[PDB]
């Protein structure tokens, strides 16, 4: 959701991203880049992530010929599935309305009561 | 009263003794969370106070630490003397099992203190580092030169107005320093290093560094030799200076933990433990018992890893090469367990303020059982193949021996101090992290700290750590892995993912940082190579105002010339192999 | 007064409540519904402390510290266990319905509710039931609305209605369904609605313009700057990220603009991020353009200017004092000309002469709120100097404050003060050509032409003092209303006379000066305020120089062949055809500017000047206070091809390359010393800020927060090798985290407010000596001139009555907050807020010409006919036609002018 | 594609000369002698790769040399401290052609987590690097993977056969980045094992 918590939690400062928003109001990263020549694989970004988006996976074979190619953009990071957390969805919890979830449709949320309602 | 509560320690008998000797208005007692009495002494009374402490009925025999502090940006200095800078002296009385921290206040222009080297000889390197990083002059010092930075360095990096970040790289300065390196071999002046009698026309001068093909790191020693006899030796250290304390002033309390990992890089969770304990003292957090047992088990696993590396490296330094292969196989078993628990091998960064990062994974006990069944036969085989060999005994026994007095006067801790016969282990004398609930022994020497005696003491420490791991495996509480304190950083992840209050706490803790109220805290632990301590000053902010790390390898490297003078060069290599140091621990 | 907090004795003001007294002492009490500018109401119940009856009391009683006076001998406890439990419970009650929104909420990291949740130590949720939800409203282009996050602290409605005087915001519904917003979807009509994003402690009201390009507060690079969009001089904190200006926060100045901006300053920054901005020097060869670096541009421009026979300069009230002075040094004082028109210059120098030779004190913007009668002559204050209108609203509420003080009601108990002073208010008399936004609180509104407004002012002055010149031919009803004004002003203990140059009449300013002199001669404590047009109008008036028409005649006669134009769109101050002719005739036109102006197609050289975000300088507000603005970011950090320098740096380098054939750029303090050495009337700008060698215990002042992130990845797509930190040799600020931003640091320039545990705009409490007062070591900025010992004489040139003429339509100015300031019109978010340009007609004149509302009429000005649709204006008197000044095609110089051949299209 | 040093050029490569140059490259890539150089923790994982549980000797790259004259590969495994940077430069200059460089760990790659006053931000500030390994530390098998990447780079390069006959330019293959090569399989990953188990 491009909340920028992982970038500020990174002690090396090797995460850079910018928030964009869809038409229905869903936040997402416009870009997301990680300088892996700086990254110490400490896992503080995964710990800080409130959506379980960013994850450290069992893969060590990341050797490279050019150091510029260790800058991984969003196309090199976004995978096809949920990874280590198969079911969590932050947008099922958030009160912010997106496509497919109007106000009052999140978890533990009541339907909105308009102030012009006849009930006391 | 909790163990993290702020105390003035006015009921310490040393405060009454100082009252009786120097009067009540001669000093100011400061209430801290360091756990030791902190006394602000006038500069002109420092030598008298130190001599009085040295001449007590149960005396303060060891200068544990000596360093400086830039107090100019410290907003919360209530009940403190006016000071632009300060110098602190941490002294340990072994017989009392007590400490005291003397503090001398200094103005910005009058930045000179009388030297402490006549009372404690380890004050030489400590005052050289204080002069190097703070610009504080010590009057009467034999050679007050820079020890961390190169001699042609401008400024003092631990001052608050010094910028922490790396400057722009210039190849011109690199070529100038290369020319300095290649001209130093031709224009060596044996007076600027504290040496005397610079060629009797028989003293050959050799260099051992600045590159060393070993795991303890790369460093330079200048040797003055008469034939094969070392008549003088001065070290050149600071070749692995990483600015870890300055970085402590730059990272938040949470984001500094991976930096604590890389102080003594064979120690891992052992290195993390004193930092998180000191931060929890600042936060007022008492961790639950399962956290204590988890941290103890991780620290003992990493202690076994480090001791196996040390014993194998010593055997390789003697001349037998196969036990390092087998000890690295055992290290791979330990790394299998540590990888399973923390997800990393060497720098797990797994301890947290108020607990650990995750719960233990399902099935960790099977891997611990496999390691505990694998280890003892291998250790016995190592002993029978290499440690009982008479060639190794001839290389090790009687080499670089010192007694209790020399160990105390140089701040020697760990296996060397216990090999001198002094029974001082932090896990028993000043217990931490629930170590009192474990049944284990502290091996001590007969009175002579040899290379062989230190190695065998480390072998018995490995066996005791195996005993602690067996008790950890058999007795695990089924509780939380994180304390329920609001300053537990980060909060438990599932509550963060579904509760807004926990989400808010997590948001502010990982971004701006946890707010530690203004205090000073201290924690020393028995590390793999001696006593490792963190001294943290919070000015009320989300980062440390001052992070001071005392490491034992610094003291052991400073003790090197006192124990090796008059010996052979091969004895110096064996002594270097038997110290159990790393240069990252030395330079920080 | 003596209070005892947790066993510690403190000396406080007895007229303060306990919350503000304790926050002034550095103690931390959580609070939501209290604000320093709004007073106390006791809604949120967050500020609970335990009050004891005396020293030997142990039970105590929980009280609200915001509603409890800090009287002598008070005994309270903040850290009492019951008080801490209740404050945590209040946080918990607010958290029961709060949405799980912090990652996708624009307030995160800047949220007062987050900070107080952490401060109370509440982190465990035991509530398990459903959360109430709300639908959101569309509130216009600036403010985004999210009512789920509301904690019902009532700050928004109290600020918007009671403080700002807005009418379209309110609280609706009942018990836990209280809803804060508008009665229906629509744009917030207040000119000060943008302060809601800082007033609201949660993420209900958010900066939508920031939300388009959102980033967190810790990721911003801040600088202390001055708002450029009018002459008031409100202190701002521009914050940038990734090379673009992201946000304008209010920067607290206890003397100027304390907590509040206007919406023009807060949201009219978007021109800085325009893609058509000049990034590098461009020189045209034939019909093609080539890009030069700065050294080649200096060498070529110096060679061509050296070949020329006479170089003249055209400054701008947009540009700073340093850049205008550097232009005046490059071309010479006798060849320097101000970029404003002749009549505009005459009105500006008359306003300056009244300000610094009239012998009557000119108050600062905060000081306006203490005057007990206000007469506004000609100046549509809300659309031109909006923060002055806000201050005048507070000064009007001063009467309710006085009646509440008579009944021994504390000055912070705002509900009691409003109840006592029901609708009683200090007298406000506004005059304009039409209705103003101050009419809802004005005791009287005079809709008349500018000469009739001046005649009213001269008649008021003559009725206050018989030595003032008389006005002959006053109607009895107008005479009775004049007597009402005179009786209100004479009995006032502190009258304030506000005027300005926007009315477009010299006699209005003279009438205001005569009223001020007549009130001064009766021993009253009269203040006078002038409203200039642009950010450095008063600085250009103090520097002086010939008018733009003199420079146009120099370029048209041909005796000047080279012209430098600094930060000036010349079509605003002169007719476009004459400017285009004089610039097409000129063999050398050089334009130093930061925006793509219309005179850059006839410009032979264009220099990429820096905007205020990328430059340092000094600007003079209409109070006469010199204020220093600082560079926010280095434009060459992300795009290394960008050659965008300070204007004074460009012009000084040009003068150096002209004289010694060598390129020396300059330092800022050298230009400051040059200004104060050549110009003694601008000698105060040396003391506006400390020089670039200023340190806080040896270290510079930081521009970015401590947790500034992404430093090894924000440029990693360009190159993985990190560039050097930008160097600031100009000022005492560093372009990095390696600096000082302590609230106790001995400085007056604060780039942003942050304290540990206070991440919201409430950290300005920590940056103050007392909360709601001034900054701890004084507000920045110094006054250039003091009050003169002797005043002026009465201006005897009373203008005649306005007579309508057939075929001659006198242009009445209609300024707009969104549209009359050039750079703010260039901001893309102001196009949605842009009113459609309607020409205003009297019903009688429109009936005579046979045009209804909405019909297009074409009028001819300067030999060019343009068509605008008709809006019927009842208050506009006959013989006048209403035009929106400063818009696209309608220059502000057209105010007070006549118009010919207005025909139906 | 190739890079020329003495410029982006094409492949210069008779049928006997090409085969014998391939045999030269095969002998160079199957006989790599690393230099013994301990900087920091990354060196501990490097010598872990040398031990029995990993056995990097299988690749023929176990011959650790204390002399730079007999070493073909320099593995910068550790932080480039400002005092150690002239030492690293002198040791690199003491090596003989052909010489290859592997940066091991984030410190050697970029400075890593030590953007500090006493640390050079990456060894490529002053020494050319052929293979970079991210990690802090990289595990020993990552060092072995970088060794294989170095062998692929060596087997595709063209060096002067003799100093008296032929072109003396050094040709280095501009290989495809490993990120773009593995993007096909890395993005297709859907489900990973949950961190609760072992
Ligand atoms: C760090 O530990 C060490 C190693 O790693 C296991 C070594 O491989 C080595 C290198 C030694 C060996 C591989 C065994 C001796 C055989 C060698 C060098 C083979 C050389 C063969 C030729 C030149 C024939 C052509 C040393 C010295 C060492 O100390
Ligand atoms: S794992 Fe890498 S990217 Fe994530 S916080 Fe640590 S250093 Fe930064
Ligand atoms: S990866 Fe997670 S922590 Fe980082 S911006 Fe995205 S949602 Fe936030
Ligand atoms: S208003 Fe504050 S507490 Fe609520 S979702 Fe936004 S950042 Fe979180
Ligand atoms: S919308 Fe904001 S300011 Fe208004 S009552 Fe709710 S939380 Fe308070
Ligand atoms: S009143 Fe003027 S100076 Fe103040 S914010 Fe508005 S436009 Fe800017
Ligand atoms: S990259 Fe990490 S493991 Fe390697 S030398 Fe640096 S701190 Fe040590
Ligand atoms: S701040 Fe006092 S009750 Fe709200
Ligand atoms: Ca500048």
């Amino acid at each position: 959701v491009a909340c920028n918590l992982c970038a500020v939690a990174c002690p090396v400062g090797c995460i850079s991203l910018q928030k964009a928003e869809t038409k229905d109001g869903r936040w997402y990263p416009e870009f997301f880049r990680i300088n892996f020549s700086r990254c110490i694989f400490c896992g503080l970004c995964e710990e800080a992530c409130p959506t379980t988006a960013i994850q450290l996976t069992p893969d060590f074979e990341m050797g490279e010929y050019k150091r510029q190619d260790l800058v991984y953009e969003k196309e090199d990071l976004l995978i096809s599935g949920p990874g280590k957390y198969p079911e969590y969805n932050f947008y099922r919890m958030a009160g912010m309305a997106i496509d497919g979830k109007d106000k009052g449709e999140a978890e533990n949320e009541a339907k909105p009561i308009d102030v012009k309602s006849l009930l006391p | 009263e909790p163990a993290w509560q702020t105390r003035d320690h006015l009921d310490d008998p040393v405060i009454g003794e100082l009252r009786n000797r120097f009067g009540p208005d001669a000093f100011t007692v400061q209430a801290t969370r360091t756990g030791v009495p902190v006394v602000w002494i006038k500069r002109e009374q420092l030598l008298e106070v130190g001599d009085f402490l040295k001449k007590l009925p149960k005396p303060y025999v060891m200068l544990f630490d000596l360093h400086g502090m830039d107090e100019r940006l410290r907003t919360h200095r209530e009940g403190l003397p006016a000071a632009d800078f300060s110098v602190f002296y941490h002294l340990i009385s072994i017989d009392r099992n007590r400490d005291i921290m003397l503090k001398v206040a200094l103005a910005e222009n009058d930045l000179h203190v009388p030297t402490f080297t006549k009372l404690f000889p380890n004050a030489n390197w400590y005052e050289r580092e204080t002069w190097d990083l703070f610009g504080i002059t010590f009057d009467g010092h034999p050679n007050l030169r820079r020890i961390m930075m190169p001699q042609t360095w401008k400024g003092h990096p631990l001052r608050k107005d010094y910028p922490a970040r790396a400057t722009e790289f210039s190849p011109f300065e690199l070529t100038k320093a290369k020319q300095d390196l290649e001209m130093e071999a031709l224009t060596f002046k044996p007076e600027e290093w504290g040496m005397k009698r610079g060629t009797n026309e028989d003293f050959m001068f050799l260099n051992l560094g600045p590159n060393h093909p070993s795991a303890h790191g790369a460093f330079r020693i200048v040797l003055q030799l008469d034939g094969e006899e070392i008549v003088d030796c001065v070290p050149d250290i600071g070749y692995h200076h990483r600015g870890a304390e300055k970085m402590g002033e730059r990272q938040s309390w949470h984001s500094y933990i991976p930096y604590t990992d890389r102080i003594e890089y064979l120690g891992g969770c052992v290195n993390e433990m004193p930092y998180v304990l000191a931060v929890e003292k600042l936060a007022g957090i008492t961790v639950p018992d399962r956290v204590n047992v988890i941290r103890v088990m991780l620290s003992e696993l990493f202690r076994i890893n480090s001791h196996l590396l040390y014993i194998s490296t010593f055997i390789q330094d003697v001349g037998a090469m196969t036990p390092v292969f087998f000890a690295f196989t055992d290290r791979q078993k330990i790394y299998d367990l540590v990888e399973a628990i923390t997800g990393f091998r060497m720098h797990p960064a797994w301890f947290r303020i108020g607990g650990v990062a995750h719960d233990l994974p399902r099935g960790w006990d099977r891997l611990l059982r496999e390691f505990l069944d694998w280890m003892p036969k291998r250790l016995a085989s190592y002993e029978k193949a290499a440690l009982q060999n008479t060639i190794l005994k001839g290389r090790s026994q009687g080499v670089a021996a010192y007694g209790a007095k020399e160990a105390l006067e140089w701040g020697t801790t760990g296996a060397g101090l216990r090999a001198t016969g002094i029974d001082f282990d932090v896990r028993k004398a000043r217990p931490y992290s629930g170590y009192e609930n474990f049944d284990f022994e502290i091996p001590v020497g007969g009175g002579v700290s040899d290379c062989y005696t230190r190695v065998m003491l480390k072998v018995e420490e490995l066996r005791q750590s195996l005993r602690i791991l067996e008790q950890c495996l058999n007795n695990m509480p089924e509780g939380p892995f994180k304390a329920d304190h609001p300053l537990t950083t980060p909060p438990p992840k599932e509550r963060t993912l579904q509760h807004i209050e926990t989400l808010i706490t997590h948001f502010l803790q990982v971004s701006w940082g946890p707010v530690m109220p203004a205090n000073e805290s201290f924690q020393m632990i028995e590390a793999t190579k001696g006593i490792n301590s963190y001294y943290l000053t919070s000015d009320g902010s989300t980062m440390s105002y001052r992070t001071r790390i005392r490491t034992p390898s610094y003291a052991h490297l400073q003790q090197i010339p006192a124990a090796i003078r008059g010996s052979l060069v091969s004895d110096l290599i064996v002594y270097l192999g038997s110290i159990d140091f790393v240069m990252s621990d030395v330079d920080r | 007064a003596t209070i005892h907090v947790d066993g510690k004795e403190y000396e406080v003001n007895g007229a303060d409540n306990l919350l503000e007294a304790c926050l002034s002492l550095g103690l931390d009490i959580p609070y939501f519904c209290w604000h320093p500018a709004l007073g106390s109401v006791g809604a949120c119940r967050q500020c609970a402390v335990k009050q004891y009856q005396n020293a030997e009391d142990t039970r105590g009683r929980l009280v609200m510290s915001c509603m409890t006076p800090a009287s002598d001998g008070t005994f309270i406890s903040i850290d009492d266990e019951e008080a801490k439990q209740f404050r945590e419970s209040v946080v918990e009650w607010l958290m029961t319905n709060h949405p799980h929104d912090c990652p996708v909420c624009e307030e995160g990291g800047n949220c007062h509710l987050q900070d107080m949740t952490v401060m109370t130590g509440h982190s465990f949720r035991r509530y398990r039931f459903t959360k109430r939800t709300h639908r959101n409203q569309d509130l216009g282009p600036f403010i985004s609305h999210e009512m789920n996050r509301c904690i019902a602290c009532y700050r928004c409605v109290r600020y918007y209605k009671d403080y700002a005087g807005g009418t379209d915001l309110g609280v609706y519904g009942a018990h836990d369904n209280v809803y804060f917003g508008r009665p229906e979807d629509g744009t917030l009509e207040s000119e000060f609605s943008g302060n809601l994003v800082e007033i609201c402690p949660t993420g209900v009201f958010t900066d939508k313009t920031h939300s388009e390009r959102y980033n967190r507060k810790w990721d911003m690079q801040f600088a202390p700057s001055i708002c450029q969009q009018c002459s008031i001089g409100c202190n701002i904190s521009p914050g940038e990220r990734y090379g673009e200006l992201r946000r304008i926060e209010n920067r607290y100045n206890g003397t100027v603009n304390h907590y509040f901006l206007c919406d023009r300053g807060r949201f009219g920054y978007g021109y800085v991020n325009l893609k058509d901005r000049p990034r590098q020097p461009v020189q045209r060869r034939g019909d093609d353009f080539i890009t030069l670096n700065a050294e080649q541009a200096m060498q070529g421009a110096a060679d061509i200017l050296r070949q020329s026979k006479k170089v003249i300069g055209i400054g701008s009230p947009r540009a700073s004092v340093e850049s205008n002075f550097a232009l005046r040094e490059l071309v010479g004082e006798e060849n320097f000309y101000t970029g404003i028109a002749h009549g505009e210059q005459e009105r500006l120098q008359l306003a300056l002469k009244v300000l610094r030779e009239g012998g009557i004190y000119t108050p600062a913007l905060r000081e306006i709120e203490s005057y007990d009668a206000v007469l506004v002559l000609g100046e549509d204050v809300t659309q031109t100097g909006a923060r002055v209108a806000l201050a005048v609203r507070q000064a009007v509420k001063g009467k309710a404050r006085e009646m509440a003080a008579a009944q021994k009601v504390a000055d912070w108990q705002i509900a009691a003060i409003l109840n006592i002073g029901q609708r009683a208010k200090h007298p406000l008399f506004v005059t304009n050509v039409d209705d103003t936004r101050l009419d809802d609180i004005a005791a009287w509104t005079y809709r008349a032409p500018v000469e009739d407004q001046a005649r009213l002012g001269f008649a008021i002055a003559h009725a206050l003092d018989n030595s003032a010149p008389a006005v002959d031919g006053i109607e009895p009803e107008l005479q009775s209303k004049i007597d009402v004004i005179v009786q209100a002003l004479a009995g006032a203990k502190k009258p304030l006379i506000i005027s300005g140059t926007n009315a477009g009449s010299l006699e209005v300013i003279q009438a205001a000066a005569n009223v001020a002199k007549a009130l001064k001669g009766r021993g009253a404590d009269v203040g006078i305020t002038m409203i200039a047009r642009s950010v450095n109008s008063m600085g250009l008036g103090i520097m002086g120089g010939g008018s733009l028409e003199e420079a146009l005649t120099e370029l048209e006669t041909g005796r000047a062949d080279a012209v430098v134009v600094l930060e000036n769109d010349l079509h605003r101050h002169a007719s476009a055809t004459r400017v285009n002719a004089a610039l097409a005739k000129a063999p050398l036109v050089m334009v130093v500017d930061h925006q793509r102006t219309a005179i850059m197609e006839n410009a032979h050289l264009v220099l990429s000047a820096a905007s205020f975000a990328e430059s340092d300088g000094t600007v003079i507000n209409n109070e006469g206070r010199a204020q220093r603005f600082f560079q926010v970011y280095d434009p060459a950090y992300y795009d290394s091809k960008t050659v965008m320098l300070e204007s004074w740096r460009w012009l000084h380098s040009l003068h150096s390359t002209l004289l010694s054939r060598e390129v020396d750029w300059t330092q800022l303090d050298h230009v400051i010393d040059a200004v104060v050495a050549k110009i003694p009337e601008l000698a105060g700008i040396k003391d506006a800020a400390p020089d670039a060698t200023f340190r806080i215990r040896g270290q510079k002042l930081a521009r970015e927060p401590h947790r500034y992130s992404g430093r090894t990845a924000m440029r990693a797509n360009i190159s993985v090798h990190e560039p050097r930190q930008p160097q600031d040799i100009d000022t005492m600020f560093t372009f990095s985290m390696e600096g000082n931003n302590q609230p106790t640091a001995h400085r007056s320039q604060v780039p942003f407010a942050w304290a540990p545990g206070w991440n919201s705009p409430q950290a300005w409490n920590k940056f103050q000596d007392e909360v709601g007062g001034k900054l701890r070591f004084g507000d920045p900025g110094v006054r250039l001139f003091e009050t003169s010992e002797n005043g002026l004489d009465y201006f005897t040139s009373v203008p005649a009555r306005f007579q309508p003429q057939d075929g001659k339509w006198r242009i009445a100015p209609y300024y707009h907050l969104f549209g009359s300031d050039e750079l703010s019109q260039r901001a893309p978010v102001f196009q949605s807020r842009m009113p459609q340009p309607y020409i205003k007609l009297n019903p009688a004149d429109a009936a005579k010409l046979g045009v209804n509302a909405g019909t297009r009429v074409s009028f001819s000005y300067d030999g060019n006919t343009v068509t605008l649709p008709v809006e019927i204006a009842e208050g506009l008197t006959a013989g006048q036609v209403g035009l929106p000044m400063g818009m696209s095609g309608i220059a502000p110089v057209l105010a007070g002018a006549h118009l010919e051949d207005l025909k139906e299209a | 594609d190739y890079t020329l040093t003495r410029e982006i050029v094409t492949d210069p490569l008779n049928v006997f000369m090409g085969k014998l140059n391939d045999m030269v490259n095969w002998g160079r890539k199957n006989s790599i002698w690393p230099y013994n150089f301990g900087l920091s923790c990354c060196y501990v994982e490097m010598v872990t790769s040398f031990t029995a549980v990993h056995d990097v000797a299988r690749f023929g790259a176990e011959v650790l040399r204390a002399s730079p004259r007999q070493a073909d590969l320099m593995v910068v495994a550790g932080t480039c401290f400002t005092k150690m940077a002239p030492v690293i430069q002198r040791l690199y200059d003491q090596m003989l052609e052909p010489k290859w460089v592997i940066s091991m760990g984030a410190c050697a790659n970029s400075g890593g987590m030590y953007d500090i006053y006493s640390v050079v931000q990456g060894v490529d500030k002053f020494i050319p690097v052929d293979v970079y390994i991210p990690g802090c530390p990289p595990r020993p098998e990552a060092y072995m993977q970088a060794l294989m990447l170095l062998q692929e780079s060596i087997g595709k390069e063209r060096r002067p056969l003799s100093w008296v006959v032929g072109d003396q330019g050094v040709y280095r293959a501009n290989m495809q980045s490993e990120r773009e090569r593995k993007r096909g399989e890395r993005i297709a990953v859907t489900n990973l094992r949950t961190p609760d188990e072992i």
